[PDB]
């Protein structure tokens, strides 16, 4: 009975403790070995739950990356094109051609193809001497001759067809241009794509909240686990003394 | 605490109080029902007391972020929170403007 | 929101356990002092009854 | 944790080794497709074997139309324009002979690690110079290798943690049954002392 009732509290204390952990899980254990499995099955589905979350936190990033290439001055590769527009006496294009109607906007953007975001300047002989500088620029920068305040339709050989535009760019070559969808010229109503481009990384930001969640508690789940065997396994899962001491 | 004696008990309890007196300085309803608490001779009054605790506790959850009623098991949720707001604090760093 | 939800928690956590020593340690006083009594009960009587 | 994290570096770079579908780099099949329509040749097979020195420069000079036919005629293509769909949105064609390709008329002239082209008249193109390039391809085989070590070193040093995670999940187990079966005993004094006694 001595023996007995020093070891009865310390086997109290353990099996509230397992009860509590035990019961806040789904699966009920009974053993060393059993608590042992159930840590693996809790390391799989962290590392389930994990690839989810990365997932849509990469969705979530390009969602964003495509926003904000629409958002500012008018929306172009604003890094450098705006300070590139003003170093020289000229005007970006695609600012020139913001308040085009959504009808023409397709039809614009295929016409003027990859040089859509270059910068108009009337004489191209000025530049001559500051080109040598640009070593900060877009890859394939683009400039054009003309008055930047009712700039002309650029001489281009061009040829409207079905859904689509012919180009002479030069002597033995030509370009096709197919009529894109949701241009970018016509830069009042790409703020009608972007709000519909906010409108879905809304759902991303929840649904990213929720996976996030759910690997917070995981890992606090196993955590729990650890402090528990850490302060347990002593006495864990012996017979239960208030029965010993009655007989 | 089966297996101690009366002694601890009442050395825990009057420990317990004197924490409780500081934390529900403020309230009045929880302060009256603690003062009605103390007769030994009324021991209902105890449980009266921890019943009006769990009550204002539940009033005070703000279900917009939570949803268990029973207190104890929100602190879990709450620690979730804290871990991953302190999580989507790190860092984005993609800084570049006119 | 961190600063909230630390405000929020202390306080729950602080004042959760306090109720609940301060309770639940009398009611197992208690429950010792019938145990106590009874035990007086049946010791006094049987040795009266003998 | 962290063998889960190179094995998923390790399916990255795997990805990016696969998007080097054929020969070595992927090239779009619908474009060769194109190129059989017309009487012509796909640029970059004309420059697939220029060299790796000279690679960046010709990238930067053909710019966006360094994936383009070579059609020496012209006449082939404005009657079936018309019927063109599938093909590429911004689609490029040049003339010349394709078997001994001059060189293409651009107006060009070159800056310190640029180029600069007089595209058309009121209209000049400047360029930087690039790195893997479209032309002088040569397979690149050499960056498929860079990939090959790259991918080569994950998959090492996620054999090494699966190693180590093993060990690890080894000695678990042999503390779980010895406190299975020795823990009521464990520590305590030897018992011959008290037998004599």
């Amino acid at each position: 009975i001595q023996s007995l009732t020093a070891r009865a509290p310390v086997w109290l204390a353990a099996q509230d403790t397992l009860n509590q952990l035990c019961e806040q899980s789904g699966e009920t254990l009974a053993s060393s070995n059993d608590v042992t499995e159930y840590m693996q099955q809790l390391l799989e589905r962290e590392r389930e739950a994990t690839v989810e979350r990365d997932e849509v936190a990469a969705q979530k990033r390009e969602l964003e990356k495509q926003i904000e290439r629409l958002s500012q001055p008018s929306g172009a590769e604003d890094s450098r094109m705006i300070a590139l527009a003003e170093r020289f006496g000229g005007v970006l294009l695609s600012e020139i051609y913001d308040d085009i109607t959504i009808d023409d906007a397709p039809y614009f953007s295929a016409l003027y193809g990859p040089a859509r975001h270059g910068i108009v300047v009337p004489d191209l002989s000025l530049v001559r001497p500051h080109l040598e500088t640009l070593e900060d620029c877009p890859e394939d920068l683009y400039l054009i001759e003309g008055d930047p305040q009712s700039f002309d339709d650029s001489v281009f050989n061009a040829e409207e067809q079905t859904n689509a535009v012919l180009v002479k760019s030069s002597d033995r070559q030509w370009r096709y241009s197919r009529y894109p969808e949701l241009p970018l010229f016509g830069r009042a109503a790409r703020e009608n794509r972007l709000e519909a481009l906010n409108l879905e990384r809304d759902a991303l930001a929840e649904r990213y909240a929720t996976l996030s969640f759910d690997v917070q508690k995981i890992q606090r789940a196993h955590q729990a686990f650890s402090q528990f065997v850490g302060k347990h396994l002593s006495v864990a899962f012996d017979t239960d003394p208030e029965a010993e001491i009655r007989e | 605490l089966a297996y101690m004696e009366g002694g601890a008990l009442r050395s825990m309890s009057d420990k317990a109080l004197g924490a409780l007196r500081l934390a529900v300085a403020d309230n009045e309803h929880l302060r009256d029902a603690l003062r009605l608490s103390e007769d030994p001779k009324r021991p209902e009054r105890k449980v009266q007391f921890f019943i009006a605790v769990y009550q204002h506790l539940r009033e005070r959850i703000r279900q917009d972020i939570i949803r268990t009623d029973d207190p104890v098991d929100a602190i879990e949720q709450m620690e979730i929170e804290l871990a991953r707001l302190t999580e989507e604090l790190t860092a984005r760093e993609q800084k570049l403007a006119i | 929101a961190i600063r909230v939800t630390q405000s929020d928690r202390d306080l729950f956590k602080h004042l959760i356990t306090e109720a609940t020593s301060y309770v639940s340690a009398d009611y197992m006083r208690h429950a010792n002092e019938r145990r106590t009594h009874l035990d007086e009960a049946l010791a006094l009587r049987g040795e009266l009854f003998g």
